Order: structure tokens, then C-alpha cells, then sequence
């Protein structure tokens, strides 16, 4: 099981080392569709065109 | 290193007053991610007789 | 966020607006039309232009 | 366990805490014998006296 580190006897216990606060993330999607057309703004809920 | 996480609900149009069911996000486990090191070691002889 | 980075409202926020935009892009792509956009992917097969 | 909420806000698991590098040590008993009686100074392997 755990061994880390048992050379010859300084094993410590909870695993004594350094960690990051990095964090880091692979790719993300492309948003293709976020953007096909202007935000064509409303002052109300419905709108009609003629 | 973060993970996927990934939609939300959109409102069911007649909701109004408390609560409009505005769903919740997906559960983002901040999971670690650990190295390892191993060790090499080469040695050569000579004498001096040689 | 007494124990933690001291710093979750940053990593809550981009992960939310993520969510966000992927939903809103799910929503684009697909929708039957119950409480959300008609997302194009089965838009065409209403006016059956397949 | 550490791994708390989940509904619905980002957290880890572990290796999230602080580690402190003071060292601390039980009450161990007093030293007497090894720290009272006299020292007699020899130069050779063996002390011969009449």
C-alpha cells in the first residue's frame, strides 16, 4: 500500500511535500451560435413586425 | 484541475411568483492531481593499474 | 470559505457563466420548444426540409 | 466527510489545510544517573593503584 517515503526511516506520515494553487483546465467548446446575429433590443415581452 | 459543469434550466414561462424553479448548476468536483518522481543511477569503474 | 483559497466567488462565476453559455448553445442546437428555444437541428424537420 | 457541500457550490476533497512545521514532544523523564556521579580522567586502557 502507502510506502512514501520508507528509505531508511524519515517515512514521515500525511505525505509532507509542497502542493499548487494552480488550477488549469484542457480545451473548452467553440460558441459558434453565441454570436450569428445582433441582440436586437425590446422594451417589452412580445414585439410584432409587419 | 476543474471538470465539466455544464447546463442550467430555462424558467417554465408562467412562473412568477416564489420560487420560479430556476434550477442549480452541476456539481463541480475540484479534483487533484498528483506527480511522481523516479530515480536513475549509473556507475563506471576504473583502476589504476589499467 | 473559511477553510478553503479565500477566493471561490472567481472560480463560482466563470463556471456559471459557462453553464450559462453552454445551456443557451444546447438550446440553439436543439429544442422541441418546451419552455426553451426551437434549436435548429430539429427546426428543418418541422417545415420537413431533410 | 471533507468533501463538503455537495449540493451545490464547489469544494474539494483533501489536502485543502494549512501544515505547520513546528515539532512538539511528551513530558519525558528527568536525567539522574547518567549526570551525577564523578568523572576520573585515564590515558592508556587500564588504571592500576595500591
Amino acid at each position: 500500500a502507502v510506502n512514501q517515503s520508507s528509505s531508511v526511516e524519515v517515512s514521515s506520515e500525511s505525505y509532507e511535500t509542497i502542493f499548487s494553487q494552480r488550477i488549469i483546465r484542457d480545451l473548452q467548446k467553440e460558441l459558434v451560435v453565441g454570436a450569428l446575429f445582433e441582440e436586437l433590443p425590446m422594451s417589452s415581452k412580445i414585439l410584432t413586425m409587419l | 484541475v476543474e471538470p465539466d459543469a455544464g447546463k442550467a434550466t430555462w424558467v417554465a414561462a408562467s412562473t412568477y411568483g416564489t420560487d420560479t424553479t430556476t434550477g442549480e448548476e452541476v456539481k463541480g468536483a475540484l479534483k487533484e492531481i498528483h506527480f511522481s518522481t523516479y530515480k536513475l543511477a549509473a556507475k563506471s569503474f576504473i583502476t589504476d593499474e589499467t | 470559505e473559511e477553510d478553503a483559497i479565500f477566493s471561490l466567488l472567481p472560480l463560482l462565476r466563470k463556471r456559471l457563466i459557462e453553464a450559462h453559455a453552454v445551456s443557451i448553445e444546447e438550446a440553439f442546437m436543439t429544442g422541441d420548444g418546451s419552455g426553451k428555444p426551437k434549436g435548429l437541428l430539429t427546426l428543418a424537420s418541422e417545415d420537413s426540409a431533410k
